[PDB]
RNA sequence: AGCGAG
């Protein structure tokens, strides 16, 4: 997802005005990780009886 | 032209201290790749000396440009197109050009307008970025340091 | 010329016919602004900017940031299977 | 293909808070993730990392 | 999702 947004914005990126920090959007990655560790079925509530 | 330890100006990151130069042989060609480091983004940029000027890298400007920018800050009678979009595009292209005079004129005009009646957030962002780069460039222009550079900007805008 | 008109029409339609509880346009624009500003201050500060940062970057009182993010709370569906057999409705 | 972006050298920083404190104040037990990017303008010939 | 009775 981050790759796709990078490519999409790259067309509208002014050449020589862009750096990886301002070219990379981390939000999709953190969103995917957070939505996995919570509400993913294989990330189960620890069973401590 | 390019010497170690020189505080060279690279657009659009402003000041950029050189470290060294590397052979970095590519296509069998030891294309010289001089390395710059900018304190703002903490990133390293390696550029070829042969076309370094083509990109737009420039050395620290002397006092001639300093007095030029002061006089330009005292240049009245500025008018812009009626539409906000056209003037925004014009000043954005002016900033992108990297010319110190153009960005200085954009900064002063936008600041006087904002202080005149207050505008918006996008213009505020443009003004902040352009003023930041200008203050850094001036700080190194007289090695007067960023804080004192900000203060001298604040006194000279008063006119 | 037509690109700007089409952009305006699409953005206005997004503002109007996109949320079950219609937030009028000017509110929609200020919330979209808040979202973008917190995204950029997220790119810079790293941690989600606290209300103070947004209020400063938006020239409104911080309580206004609070209400701008309160109006923009999208509804949920009472027909969601809460399991991952029971819908939230019952 | 005028320019390209690359990633390298993933590296993790120290965890934000200790385990018990994370479990106590409801904050996730996570560590920052840093990756060295590298942007190369294939035509002009600049690398930015 | 895990879990109980049949
Ligand atoms: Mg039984």
């Amino acid at each position: 997802r981050m790759e796709r947004v990078v490519r999409e914005r790259m067309t509208t990126q002014d050449v020589e005005a862009i750096t990886p920090q301002t070219l990379i959007n981390i939000r999709p990655v953190v969103a995917a990780i957070k939505e996995f560790f919570g509400t993913s079925q294989l990330s189960q509530f620890m069973d401590q009886n | 032209i390019f010497k170690v330890g020189d505080t060279v100006v690279y657009p659009h990151h402003g000041a950029a201290l050189v470290e060294a130069i590397e052979t970095r042989t590519i296509k069998g060609e030891q294309k010289e790749y001089l390395v710059l480091k900018v304190a703002q983004g903490d990133l390293t940029v390696r550029v070829p000396a042969e076309n370094a000027e083509y990109v737009g890298v420039r050395d620290v400007v002397g006092q001639e440009g300093l007095d030029k920018v002061f006089q330009v800050l005292r240049a009245p009678h500025t008018e812009e197109p009626t539409n906000w979009s056209r003037r925004y595009k014009a000043n954005l292209e002016k900033l992108a050009s990297g010319d110190v005079n153009k960005v200085a004129e954009v900064v002063r005009d936008l600041w006087r307008r904002d202080q005149e009646r207050g505008l918006s957030a996008g213009e505020k962002r443009m003004l902040a970025k352009a003023r930041q780069i200008l203050v850094g460039e001036l700080a190194l222009a007289e090695s007067t340091d960023d804080a004192k550079a900000e203060t001298i900007l604040d006194e000279v805008l008063a006119a | 010329y037509a690109t700007w008109w089409i952009r305006q029409a699409i953005t206005r339609a997004m503002a109007d016919q996109a949320r079950t509880i219609r937030i009028p346009v000017h509110m929609v624009e200020v919330i979209n602004k808040l979202g973008r500003i917190q995204r950029e201050l997220l790119q810079d500060l790293g941690r989600e900017p606290t209300p103070e940062e947004l209020a400063k970057e938006m020239d409104i009182t911080p309580e206004k940031v609070l209400e701008i993010q309160q109006y923009a709370r999208e509804p949920i569906s009472l027909d969601q299977t809460i399991g991952d057999d029971s819908q939230l409705g019952d | 293909g005028s320019m390209s972006l690359s990633f390298s050298d993933p590296r993790f920083d120290d965890v934000k808070a200790p385990v018990d404190e994370c479990k106590d104040k409801d904050m996730t037990y996570a560590a920052p993730l840093f990756v060295t990017a590298e942007f190369i303008n294939n035509n002009t010939g600049e690398i930015k990392s």
